[PDB]
């Protein structure tokens, strides 16, 4: 019985402390959480994406760790951006898809 | 004879009814019955066609159907499936994995996610689109992956994102938002704050905090 | 008499643990709430006035030749994934086209 | 029809895109690698692209000859 | 006359409709509403199938069903029942294949290999938890634990292989673990068995 | 912990079921044999059956017992009593229909 009670005594004061510091802290969040969109829009029913998606590797740091000569790829890479040979190809392939997208 | 059309009319609106459903259209079904037997043996081949909504498919399999005395074993010995040669290789790729393994129902799951999935993307790229027409590039279109953001300022600061569609070994599937920052020297040069190295991860914490279209059209707004 | 006092101490223990649990849940979800609108709302704005102020800095040269870092290569990567799958992208259309013909 | 004109304007240019391609060893360098290739989506390589853009040109003559251009409320509006 | 064309549209749909219920669910439109049907099945080897009847009046109830008891089917109704029926269905398939797939393999494991397993090994209703020890034809006796935390896969969330009654003596007993483990992490239950026991 | 002279008896059976015969006894007294209580528990299920035989008198020690065995928070008593036990079985688990329309 008196292990009990200091465990049950123990359990109600810990639980009184957290529920009046989960009670302030809510109550201060409040005032931050309606300033972040002040400029912003507050917010289609898209499910949200599971915590796995945002804890996933990112593309970024995959692609630049995953292959060499950087500069020695973008020395043409830059090249090629600027030539009008594709971009005249890119612009045949979008007219294509939106001639596609009319029907 | 109205009694016959009457359960004719019946029977195809109880047939469309599962159709729009379940989300299958079914085409005709062949089925062909061997019998060997030795206890009994009895090899069943089915072929059938059918579509989900955007993507057509053709199965084929066998069965071999071991009746005795207190078990009826029924395992799908053989299976080939055949679709449209798209450009998803994710697709085939699962495809194959289902046809080592020879299973039929994981298969109907997934594509039926998949085609889900596309579909969202789909809707979702496109509604963005038309309502800021002078923000966005859709260079490929909506049936895509990439995404294209510009201003019509200036062509030299734009940015992409990233929105693909993935398939574990176990069958699931999951997305993935990224995004790539291709932007001039001239902006590195002009800010030593060094805030942008750091702007996907970040920008996962944005989608992460009050959703993805409103974190797509946050940065559209910003960008603007 | 004693039993009966050690039965009600237990069962008061066993009502009392789940509320804290709730408690404690509610607290440690919260605060990392905060923490990520606050990093959010921080990355938010700090990006907004760059690119506020960035915008007349390519208006003083409208077309200079701007090179690009390393991080821009993973982007002009994906800008040239259509360039080096043209040969796929007519392969889609003229599947498309033979499904379109197919009248 | 502005159609015909650029299909030959593209099909000239066929020639000099595979030359700018041909001209580094890196882009092929990077091919064979998946790595790269089911991060972009599908693949990088075009070296048929004289068939490719020789097939479309029938089909796209025959379409300029033919000129081819909650819950319960859900489960509710289907029996009807 | 018309009754040979009459006939054969009847075979025609009544064929389309066996054939759609291959696909893995089925329907039927009865009285109070629909009754859906739910086939499992595990590596091409056909199991058993369940039974579900719903009513179409809002709002949406459930006369009966064949589901058993602890499968969490009272939570996923009361989430998904209201609203995207199709999501309800799929995920109730899943938890079903699932929870077949693991029997399956647990009964096969039981069945097949009795040589390799010394005693009867320990399992629970739902199979999210399976313990056995075994010794393999040298004498290498462990156990192992496997705990699936994740109600909608067949492969344990996490395994744990001990060496009991005997101390390590060599590298062998370290590699064998090694694979052990990895083997019941990644490979199914019978499979990693029948490629060890050669 | 609770009682001091008490005895248990385990028979794990399949249907995933598990027999308890529990004979009940105090710190002053030996257990009496005479007066057992049975138990009828289903695993990873809510529902629990017992034999109304001494157990009034122990009634609240019982279920702290299997709600904190069980890993469980609180426990109720239905109102339904019956000696045939397989119908109060297909009554609570609500499975004495099992007639379904199909074609196949």
């Amino acid at each position: 019985i008196d292990k009990m009670v200091e465990t049950t005594e123990l359990m109600t004061g810990n639980i009184q402390s957290l529920k009046n510091k989960i009670q302030i802290l809510a109550s201060e969040v409040e005032e931050e959480e309606e300033r972040v969109k002040q400029m912003h829009q507050i917010n289609l029913s898209l499910p949200e994406l599971s915590q796995k998606t945002l804890k996933a590797p990112t593309l970024q740091k995959e692609i630049l760790a995953l292959i060499p000569n950087q500069n020695a790829l973008l020395k043409d890479l830059d090249i090629l951006h600027n030539s009008s040979q594709m971009k005249s190809m890119s612009t045949f392939i979008e007219e294509a898809y939106k001639k596609l997208d009319a029907s | 004879s109205k009694d016959l059309k009457n359960q004719l009319g019946h029977l195809e609106s109880e047939l469309s009814f599962l159709s729009t459903l379940t989300g299958i259209n079914i085409r005709n079904h062949s089925k062909q019955t061997e019998d060997l037997t030795s206890i009994r043996k009895v090899l069943q081949r089915h072929r059938l066609s059918g579509n989900c909504h955007m993507v057509t498919f053709q199965l084929e399999f066998q069965i071999l159907e071991i009746q005795n005395k207190e078990r009826l074993s029924s395992a799908v010995t053989d299976l080939n499936i055949i679709m449209e040669p798209t450009e998803c290789s994710e697709l085939s790729e699962f495809v194959s994995r289902a046809e080592e393994r020879k299973d039929l129902f994981m298969f109907f799951r997934s594509l039926h996610f998949f085609v889900e999935w596309f579909e969202y993307r789909k809707r979702t790229f496109k509604h963005l689109k038309e309502k800021y027409p002078d923000a966005v590039y859709l260079s490929e279109g909506p049936s895509s992956c990439s995404m294209g953001i510009r201003s019509a300022s200036r062509p030299g600061f734009e940015l992409v994102i990233v929105w693909r569609i993935q398939i574990d070994e176990d069958g699931k599937v999951f997305p993935k938002l990224d995004l790539l920052t291709k932007v001039p020297q001239r902006a590195l040069e002009l800010d030593k704050n060094r805030a942008i190295e750091t702007a996907p991860l970040s920008f996962r914490t944005l989608v992460g905090l009050l959703g993805i279209e409103a974190a797509l059209e946050s940065l559209i707004k910003s960008l603007c | 008499k004693k039993r009966q006092r050690m039965i009600e101490v237990q069962d008061e223990l066993l009502r009392l643990e789940p509320q804290l649990k709730q408690l404690q849940t509610k607290y440690d979800e919260l605060k990392e709430r905060k923490s990520s609108l606050r990093n959010a709302a921080y990355f938010l704005s700090n990006l907004k006035q760059l690119y506020q102020d960035y915008s007349d800095v390519q208006a003083q040269e409208p077309n200079v030749k701007e090179t690009y870092d390393s991080s821009s290569l993973p982007a002009l990567l994906f800008k040239a994934r259509t360039l080096l799958g043209a040969e796929s992208h007519l392969r889609n259309i003229n599947h498309q086209l033979e499904k379109l013909l197919d009248q | 029809d502005e159609f015909m004109m650029l299909l030959s304007k593209v099909e000239k240019l066929s020639e000099e895109i595979m030359e700018i391609m041909q001209n580094l060893s890196s882009i092929q360098a990077l091919e064979g690698s998946r790595e790269l290739e089911n991060l972009i989506g599908i693949s990088c390589a075009s070296h048929f692209l004289k068939r490719e853009m020789q097939k479309t040109k029938e089909l796209m003559t025959k379409v300029n000859k033919q000129k081819l251009f909650d819950s319960y409320e859900f489960l509710k509006a289907i029996l009807n | 006359n018309e009754q040979e064309a009459l006939e054969e549209k009847l075979e025609n749909v009544k064929a389309i409709l066996q054939a759609y219920h291959f696909t893995g669910l089925s329907g039927k439109l009865t009285s109070r509403g629909v009754c859906v049907c739910i086939s499992t099945a595990f590596e091409g080897n056909l199991l058993d199938s369940y039974f579900v009847d719903l009513v179409i009046q809002k709002p949406l109830r459930i006369h009966h069903h064949s589901v058993p008891v602890f499968i969490p089917l009272e939570e996923i109704a009361a989430k998904y029942l209201q609203t995207n029926i199709q999501h309800f269905l799929f995920s109730l398939c899943e938890y079903l294949n699932a929870y077949s797939g693991r029997k399956y393999q647990a009964d096969r494991l039981q069945s097949d290999f009795a040589a390799l397993l010394t005693g009867p090994l320990q399992r629970n209703p739902l199979c999210n938890l399976l313990s056995f020890t075994y010794k393999l034809d040298q004498s290498f006796p462990f156990c192992a634990r496997l705990l699936y935390k994740d109600l909608t896969a067949t492969l344990p969330t996490d395994v744990t292989v001990t060496c009991q009654g005997v101390e390590v003596l060599s590298t062998s007993w370290e590699e064998q673990r090694a694979s052990h483990e990895t083997l019941f992490c990644t490979k199914p239950l019978h499979q990693v068995f029948a490629s060890f026991t050669r | 912990r609770a009682l001091k002279n008490v005895t248990v008896s385990f028979r794990e059976t399949e249907e995933n079921a598990v027999w308890i015969r529990i004979a009940w006894g105090t710190q002053y007294t030996k257990p009496n044999q005479y007066k057992p209580t049975y138990v009828v528990y289903y695993s990873q299920t809510p529902y629990a059956f017992t034999s109304s035989s001494m157990l009034r008198r122990n009634t609240p020690l019982l279920g702290q017992a299997l709600t904190i065995a069980s890993k469980h928070h609180q426990i109720v008593k239905m109102d339904l009593r019956s000696r045939y036990l397989d119908s109060l079985k297909a009554i609570v688990f609500k499975q004495y229909n099992q007639t379904f329309e199909t074609h196949n």
